[PDB]
């Protein structure tokens, strides 16, 4: 409203387990920030969700120890190694292919990327091209359609 | 910017082609800095449909009002001579709060008289 | 008229500035066995305030910013704790002292 | 191997979806693959007589161009 | 080349606009800034373009949209309204100042008909609806 932003942080914390003491520890602790209500606003959003999602969420840090955070759903890394393969990507990508994929695993994410809080007004073929570069980002190989 | 301000207001006739003082000083006076630096600060605009010229009249901590040519003078302008007027009522202030008269009065002829040069002694 | 103006701080235990004859005269504090006194040349004068402030007035801009400058001369600002005498708007960059 | 996302749907009532047949996809999604003009071929035509997003592509390569340019001999 | 940008630009916004107007953008994010874009371009059929002023008008001189040269001065988003529906286009915007509390960034001059008018005078334009 008129608080001069003293910090902001990301964080990652598996859906609905969030137990303020492992990831949720430090990370708060650095700059004055309570856990208990954190905790209890993030359980009542994702529990919707399957647990053990590794959901990102990025704390927007203030001075009178107020808390404005949006939680975003898991990176596209996560939805590409375990929708395409193994969970493990190259060690030198784009010379060591590791994972292939089509395009149908690349709309479905993009499909679900769309539904992030402020991403109503991309449109689907901007996501789709954005999922083909991180997955060139990881070695992970692109295609047409996968027999 | 808002350090030495008390209210900061800018009337202009919005069609007028010499706006662009008005509106840049707009711009230089309601940015996320200069609110950061006096919330106790107001901004006044008033948008009017007559052809007075553009005026940016403000007054200061003090109760000093000093009004400007908005229409002939960049925002840069206005800027500097209020930052000038603002730091020279701030060196009247303390003066005052300490016993000391202001201004600070010396004769016009010490200027002609030689001063050899200040060397620190015990 | 005075239309010159230039302020200094002094920063340190136990330093302190002192003016004494209408603005004609300057005396510090800065640590040693004595007072450093200095004689204001014409056309300038000096003040001292509940900050532990100095400041330079007078009409010859040149002669009031050579003052200041040898008043800051008496005591520059060291690079450990920032003791001394330094300008109001000067910034001093520290370093840590082992 | 491929009936299936694995994954996507993380809701707890809902579960995996399905890959559909080629009817209910846009028709870009088969376009994604194609080779977009690089900064080499757009560097060397005519820049008056180019498409709206062909100079759209142009500026922005040239842009990062510049950008890494600067980077590089600016670096240390 | 980049005024060939802001050239193509217009002329495409140009070929169906009905209304040219201004939006101070002093202190907006890039989220609201976006996410106005995105408003006026569903719920309404308007472009937004941040340009030079001195290159908008170069592509509106010699124009239809001639005389708004005296409206191009300071931080400016020109809202093309390309349909019909001035009011709609008008009234997600007093939506948008109400619902986001940003009332620092206001609509400065138009051109309608080839009429200059104040904000005073597109108001009833936006009471007013078809």
């Amino acid at each position: 409203t008129r608080r001069a932003v003293a910090g902001t942080i990301k964080l990652t914390v598996l859906a609905g387990k969030a137990s303020p003491g492992p990831p949720v520890s430090p990370a708060l602790g650095p700059y004055r920030l309570n856990m208990m209500a954190f905790c209890k606003d993030f359980n009542a959003r994702t529990q919707k969700y399957k647990p053990d999602t590794p959901m990102a969420v990025k704390i927007t840090a203030y001075m009178d120890h107020s808390f404005e955070f949006t939680f975003k759903s898991p990176s596209v890394s996560w939805y590409i190694k375990k929708a395409a393969g193994v969970d493990k990507g190259s060690t030198r990508p784009g010379h060591l292919t590791v994972t292939t994929l089509s395009v149908r695993h690349v709309y479905e994410i993009a499909k679900v990327k769309q539904t992030d809080p402020f991403c109503q007004y991309m449109p689907l073929e901007s996501i789709c091209k954005s999922i083909i570069g991180t997955a060139n980002s990881m070695g992970i190989k692109i295609v047409q359609d996968l027999e | 910017m808002l350090k030495f301000l008390s209210k900061v207001k800018i009337e202009f006739n919005t069609l007028d082609p010499r706006l662009a003082s008005c509106v840049e000083f707009l711009a230089q006076c309601n940015a996320r800095k200069a609110k950061e630096s006096n919330p106790n600060c107001q901004v006044l605009v008033k948008r009017r449909t007559d052809d007075q010229p553009p005026q940016i009249s403000v007054t200061f901590v003090n109760g000093v009002e000093e009004a400007f040519d908005a229409a002939a003078t960049s925002a840069q302008s206005i800027r500097k001579m209020i930052l000038d007027k603002g730091q020279y009522l701030e060196t009247e202030q303390m003066f005052r709060e300490a016993g000391e008269q202001w201004p600070v009065i010396i004769p016009e002829e010490e200027i002609h008289q030689e001063a050899p040069g200040v060397k620190p002694r015990k | 008229e005075a239309k010159f103006f230039r302020f200094l701080k002094i920063v340190g235990v136990g330093y302190k500035a002192r003016a004494e004859e209408a603005g004609r005269f300057l005396y510090l504090k800065l640590g040693y066995s004595h007072e450093v006194e200095l004689a204001v040349p014409p056309a300038v004068r000096v003040f001292c305030f509940k900050n532990n402030v100095v400041c330079c007035t007078g009409i010859d801009k040149d002669r009031v910013h050579q003052f200041a400058a040898t008043v800051r001369s008496c005591k520059p600002p060291e690079v450990y704790k920032g003791k001394g005498i330094m300008y109001v708007d000067e910034v001093v960059k520290k370093k840590v002292g082992k | 191997k491929s009936t299936t996302v694995v994954g996507a749907n993380t809701l707890k009532d809902r579960s995996d979806p399905k890959i559909l047949p080629d009817s209910d996809y846009p028709d870009w999604l088969w376009r994604l693959l194609q080779i977009r003009p690089a900064l080499s071929e757009l560097r060397r035509k005519n820049v008056e007589t180019l498409p709206y997003d062909d100079l759209k592509r142009f500026v922005k390569l040239d842009t990062r161009a510049k950008i890494k340019e600067n980077n590089s001999i600016k670096a240390k | 080349r980049r005024a060939l940008l802001v050239a193509g630009k217009t002329k495409i916004n140009l070929q169906n606009c009905h209304f040219i107007t201004g939006i101070n953008y002093n202190g907006l994010t890039v989220k609201q800034l976006q996410e106005l874009r995105g408003i006026l371009r569903e719920n309404s059929n308007t472009k937004l373009l941040v340009a030079k002023n001195t290159l908008v008008f170069k592509a509106l001189e010699g124009t239809k949209w001639e005389s708004l040269k005296p409206c191009m001065k300071g931080m400016n988003a020109w809202i093309f309204v390309q349909t019909e529906d001035i009011p709609a286009a008008l009234k997600t915007f007093v939506s948008f100042q109400k619902e986001k509390k940003l009332f620092d960034n206001n609509l400065g001059g138009a051109v309608f008909e080839k009429k200059l008018y104040g904000p005073q005078d597109y108001k009833v334009i936006e009471t007013m609806p078809s």
